[PDB]
RNA sequence: AGCUGGAGAUACGCUUUGACUCGGGGAUGUCCGAAUGGGGAAACCCACCUCGUAAGAGGUAUCCGCAAGGAUGGGAACUCAGGGAACUGAAACAUCUCAGUACCUGAAGGAGAAGAAAGAGAAUUCGAUUCCGUUAGUAGCGGCGAGCGAACCCGGAUCAGCCC
RNA sequence: UGUAGGCGAACGAGCCCUGAGUAGGUCGUUGUUCGUGAAACGAUGACUGAAUCCGCGCGGACCACCGCGCAAGGCUAAAUACUCCCAGUGACCGAUAGCGCAUAGUACCGUGAGGGAAAGGUGAAAAGAACCCCGGGAGGGGAGUGAAAGAGAACCUGAAACC
RNA sequence: CAGGUGAGCUAAGCAUGACCAGGUUGAAACCCCCGGGGGCGGAGGACCGAACCGGUGCCUGCUGAAACAGUCUCGGAUGAGU
RNA sequence: CAGUCCGCGGAGAAGCCAUACCGGAAGGAGUGGUGGAGCCGACUGAAGUGCGGAUGCCGGCAUGAGUAACGAUAAAAGAAGUGAGAAUCUUCUUCGCCGUAAGGACAAGGGUUCCUGGGGAAGGGUCGUCCGCCCAGGGAAAGUCGGGACCUAAGGUGAGGCCGAACGGCGCAGCCGAUGGACAGCAGGUCAAGAUUCCUGCACCGAUCAUGUGGAGUGAUGGAGGGACGCAUUACGCUAUCCAAUGCCAAGCUAUGGCUAUGCUGGUUGGUACGCUCAAGGGCGAUCGGGUCAGAAAAUCUACCGGUCUGCCUCAGACGUAUCGGGAGCCGAAGUUGGAAACGCGACGGUGCCAAGAAAAGCUUCUAAACGUUGAAACAUGAUUGCCCGUACCGCAAACCGACACAGGUGUCCGAGUGUCAAUGCACUAAGGCGCGCGAGAGAACCCUCGUUAAGGAACUUUGCAAUCUCACCCCGUAACUUCGGAAGAAGGGGUCCCCACGCUGCGUGGGGCGCAGUGAAUAGGCCCAGGCGACUGUUUACCAAAAUCACAGCACUCUGCCAACACGAAC
């Protein structure tokens, strides 16, 4: 319904440093629109979204064994919440 | 010293593109001729 | 009784209340494509109408028809049909041939075509259509040149004639 | 493992009437062997335009006789053609052969339609070389494994040019 | 000979946008003194010269730096322009 | 290869390799050595069956040969680091080179080339510890920028419709289609890597709703206005932006022979809000009424027609207060005066010209129908909503088009200073960027790009081809001829620098000075006489010919009466 939409939280030092600021970022399905992902976050974790941005990301084109191939195209999506932030306490721990 | 190939994406697909070939019986012949030869590409669409 | 695709690699595990794998159906089946809600540079943009809680589902092209319900597109070669070459041979080259070949285009199926005598034919015989052998390079056609070339009889494969 | 033989399924595929704007004709043309030839017949573009059962078409100009046949409405399996695909088979090929491909319509060439490759081999089984030595390596020498390391992954043989 | 593929190079057209440093010359028209002088004005397929457009002459290059160029020199440079 | 015999073979087959043996030859045996799994001999049958040649084909390897070169003559040098290894990688200090570029920003177009950590096979014309290469992992954020959910040009479509052996060719409306019209934010900060996107400050836009004012008229796929457009010149104000100083501010020194700062270096405002502040420039007349014959009809809106009396609106930009930033620097100073000045802004300005210079929606105004006229239009505040695609990096080039880390090309925008009449020119240089990915010697012939040259001066040679010579600005002076415009920069001569006094608004006037020399270096016409051809500007054979070719205004013949002659076309 909408749990399927959220492909994975973004890892990496920048997403963590933002996660310290109360904004959260994850990869979502490339077909996903801004409204449905805002609603999917508001369903999946119960916080209100207050800001959004998204960015399609073609995969790095990589090669193994003289077989050259495109990798799956992601869609990163970053969102800021109102003062009831903190998401579920799944931070860096 | 200008060369033959000035790339242009809208020109490359307006000519040569699958929707362009499909407009004409010659282009549908190009399409089936390629499907039969079994090319991976078939058009500049890919 | 093993399985966990090639794939050869680890970990996670499924299985003797039957796995895997093999045959048979079902059910899902994103977007493009005849593409058909509308647009378009295929696989991407933008809508409307009913379900109406929402997520989600269904419909929205044209042609024939009241209405069921058909049709569009694809298919290696094969079939029929609408058009229809030129090299070439003729030791040149116009008629001729190359040839209704190649090619284009349309219709369709596992085939198609054709077919149930206002016929062949010269015995007052034959009795649908198709195909093979043969008659036979006979007849014949041809700047009577290069060359082009039957049909009947006869022998087989298969043989049903039914309807307005 | 099969082969001969035998069994084998809930669901599974598979035998007074009888056709007219037509028959016929003239003009342009054409098919069968038919190139205007004495050129019949079918076939249609243009203009025309009959007959009914004591009637109509044909028998290769045409006539009489003598024979064959009823047009202008339709449907109709099978024998026939091909082989994308499946099995079987081969005085067929066996890595420059054989399909282009031991796989790939890929790589590569082209704006495009389109063109278009080389191909392979450890060993029985990976037991696929622990460990030591020189070297960053790469490569190599020992040791082992193995029948063979005169097989070691640039892994069957290893001809000739050439060094 | 057939059926296709090509105006993404180049040959033109059309629609629509854009570009052309600077300096020289001083046409009409308009206004005074007698067509001539003065002012004024700012015209041109006008002049010189950068971009840019173009290739005039030698040389170099000639298994190139380059399958047509390079240095230098030269043509135009508000027009029939790029 | 096949059929049938005879057999052989891990105590080892074929194949490969030597070999003095054997038959008349094609050939065939013996033995030895690899090899490690199939194979010889006889008889017969069938063939893709015998290679030195085809500038034959696929393949490998030679010769030229350690030869030519290493891809612009914008040079490089020392220290120090890393490291298995360094002329080349890192850093430091000098050096040199571009600087209307060889800096910066975009569009294409490419697609991870971006950043971090690692690597060293191959790609890098040498090296390589490095890279735009290999590996892995990150980075790419929009209600306001570009596009889309808007519009239209050419063009392409196209129900109906017109045609045509077929496929199809046209074709009104409508639709697609930016290169154009339309439209809401700027200032600042920063990951290793994004930025009008994120964060910070404070704006705007539309939409929905609520509270209230208002408390009723809204007012269409239809009408109307408008949007709506050429070129050259040119007046006025202004900004961007740059120059000066004994203006302010900031920091420290200095020394060489001097200056003790009046010396040196650097900085010297961006946005927003509010003003009885200063302001060029720019726009605009205004209602009442009549007529149906005008806009389909409507209309209170337009058009036509008549009557009726400088002023408004506006801010480009400047100045003040505040504030929020930035700000040289060791957290935060100062922010002045004079000048210069855009193609930018005011504006859709003026004037002249002839070649007479898009469409359409948004937008303003009207009614038709319909909905109401005690829950209107509108306005104010609060809240709520803000979708899709693009954005990394290269982007006059080592990341695009040229088979290459290629001397080639590639559209648009910005492009500082000194000097020089001017300038985007020339020379030096800021910022910024780079030394072009083989080096080091040596100083033969010869070759390429160059500098000077006795005496002579075109003798050279097809020809003065090439290389000189001429060179910018100012003053004086300039012919035959003429279409009276020109030839004309004709020709020819003169000046050019530094200082001082004086006059005028940097010039002129005098004087003095220095050198060989005064556009002192760079850019920067040789000229004349006389022909032929073509009037002229122009155009051409991509890549051996640019001309006397081609076109040109002007002229002439001739045709064509409007579904015009004429052309494309299966086609009434
Ligand atoms: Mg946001
Ligand atoms: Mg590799
Ligand atoms: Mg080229
Ligand atoms: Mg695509
Ligand atoms: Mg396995
Ligand atoms: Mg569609
Ligand atoms: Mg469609
Ligand atoms: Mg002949
Ligand atoms: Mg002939
Ligand atoms: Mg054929
Ligand atoms: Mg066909
Ligand atoms: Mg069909
Ligand atoms: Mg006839
Ligand atoms: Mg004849
Ligand atoms: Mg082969
Ligand atoms: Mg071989
Ligand atoms: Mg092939
Ligand atoms: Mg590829
Ligand atoms: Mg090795
Ligand atoms: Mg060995
Ligand atoms: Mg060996
Ligand atoms: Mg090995
Ligand atoms: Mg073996
Ligand atoms: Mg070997
Ligand atoms: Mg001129
Ligand atoms: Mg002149
Ligand atoms: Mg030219
Ligand atoms: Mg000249
Ligand atoms: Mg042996
Ligand atoms: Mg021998
Ligand atoms: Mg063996
Ligand atoms: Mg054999
Ligand atoms: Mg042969
Ligand atoms: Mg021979
Ligand atoms: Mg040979
Ligand atoms: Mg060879
Ligand atoms: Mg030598
Ligand atoms: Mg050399
Ligand atoms: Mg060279
Ligand atoms: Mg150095
Ligand atoms: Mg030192
Ligand atoms: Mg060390
Ligand atoms: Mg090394
Ligand atoms: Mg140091
Ligand atoms: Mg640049
Ligand atoms: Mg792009
Ligand atoms: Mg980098
Ligand atoms: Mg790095
Ligand atoms: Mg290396
Ligand atoms: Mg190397
Ligand atoms: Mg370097
Ligand atoms: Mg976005
Ligand atoms: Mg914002
Ligand atoms: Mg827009
Ligand atoms: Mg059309
Ligand atoms: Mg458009
Ligand atoms: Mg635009
Ligand atoms: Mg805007
Ligand atoms: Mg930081
Ligand atoms: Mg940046
Ligand atoms: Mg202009
Ligand atoms: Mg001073
Ligand atoms: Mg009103
Ligand atoms: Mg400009
Ligand atoms: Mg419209
Ligand atoms: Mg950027
Ligand atoms: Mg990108
Ligand atoms: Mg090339
Ligand atoms: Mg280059
Ligand atoms: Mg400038
Ligand atoms: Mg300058
Ligand atoms: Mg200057
Ligand atoms: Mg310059
Ligand atoms: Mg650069
Ligand atoms: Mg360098
Ligand atoms: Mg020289
Ligand atoms: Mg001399
Ligand atoms: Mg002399
Ligand atoms: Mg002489
Ligand atoms: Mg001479
Ligand atoms: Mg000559
Ligand atoms: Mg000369
Ligand atoms: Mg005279
Ligand atoms: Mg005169
Ligand atoms: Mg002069
Ligand atoms: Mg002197
Ligand atoms: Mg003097
Ligand atoms: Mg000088
Ligand atoms: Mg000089
Ligand atoms: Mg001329
Ligand atoms: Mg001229
Ligand atoms: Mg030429
Ligand atoms: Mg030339
Ligand atoms: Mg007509």
């Amino acid at each position: 319904s909408h749990y399927d939409i959220l492909q994975a939280p973004v890892i990496s030092e920048k997403a963590y440093s933002a996660m310290e600021r109360g904004v959260y970022s994850f990869w979502v399905s490339p077909k996903a629109t801004k409204t449905e992902i805002k609603d999917a976050i508001q369903q999946a974790f119960g916080v209100r979204v207050i800001g959004i941005s998204t960015m399609n990301v073609p995969g790095k084109r990589k090669r193994v064994g003289r077989f050259i191939g495109q990798r799956n195209d992601r869609k990163k999506a970053i969102v800021r919440l109102a003062e009831g932030q903190s998401i579920e306490a799944l931070a860096g721990q | 010293m200008k060369r033959t190939y000035q790339p242009n994406n809208r020109k490359r697909a307006k000519t040569h593109g699958f929707r362009a070939r499909m407009k004409t019986k010659s282009g549908r012949n190009i399409l089936a001729r390629r499907r039969a030869k079994g090319r991976h590409q078939l058009t500049v669409s890919d």
